């Protein structure tokens, strides 16, 4: 009927506590926000189901 | 400024509809620095 809801901090997975890596990751634009928008859509749906 | 301003800024809208919104993860930052090196007094013999 449902599966495990997950959320993934794209900054902490890619760059965990580094600031240099954050300033480089910003050059890809919306990809981290788009990943969290996708996993939030999956997570809201587990309650709809 | 405040948690609502961070939602307006994350939704890219000056108005926010009713809901619960995920925002920037919090994280406690360093209180101080540490260094721990083995205590050695003698310099390396690079002249030799
Ligand atoms: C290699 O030697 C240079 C200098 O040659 C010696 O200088 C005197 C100290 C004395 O030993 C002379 O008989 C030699 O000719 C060293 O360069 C010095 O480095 C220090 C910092 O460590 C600096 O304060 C000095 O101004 C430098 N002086 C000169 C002339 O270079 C160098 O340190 C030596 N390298 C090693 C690995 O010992």
């Amino acid at each position: 009927v449902s599966m495990t809801k997950t959320s993934v901090d794209c900054t902490m997975y890619i760059c965990g506590d580094s600031t240099e890596c954050s300033n480089l990751l910003l050059q890809y634009g919306s990809f981290c926000t788009q990943l969290n928008r996708a996993l939030t859509g999956i997570a809201v749906e587990q309650d709809k189901n | 400024l405040d948690p609502l301003s961070e939602t307006k800024c994350t939704l890219k809208s000056f108005t926010v509809e009713k809901g619960i919104y995920q925002t920037s993860n919090f994280r406690v930052q360093p209180t101080e620095s540490i260094v721990r090196f083995p205590n050695i007094t003698n310099l390396c013999p690079f002249g030799e």
